[PDB]
């Protein structure tokens, strides 16, 4: 019953250590903390952080 | 088909 | 990325409160926390406690062996 912001990736992007995500072009990801230019997101339960400028949020 | 009880907590 | 605990639904269950997570059978949530009796669960972006009996946490293997 806490609605989650999720976004939609713009672009693809491979993570650059282990505390990031990867993700592929439309993947639909929902966001659990924000620092900045980072969020940390959750695809398919994988969980790590994310630039924010790759994705879009979802209405 | 019976669910459980929820756990008392 | 790590990989968070995922359940899978046994049975459906309704929220209580707005604490609390709905789904139904077969629903894939990811775990955020685990209480006694009580996960904090994800799924399709509305978080929230579910019993923790009424679902099947989903074998790996990376933190468990046997």
């Amino acid at each position: 019953m806490s609605k989650l912001p999720q976004v939609k990736a713009l672009y693809p992007y491979t993570a650059a250590n282990d505390e990031e995500l990867s993700f592929k072009v439309g993947d639909i990801i929902t966001i659990l903390e924000k620092d900045e230019g980072w969020w940390k997101g959750e695809l398919n339960g994988q969980e790590g952080w994310i630039p924010n400028n790759y994705v879009k949020e979802i209405l | 088909k019976v669910a459980p009880p929820i756990p008392h907590r």
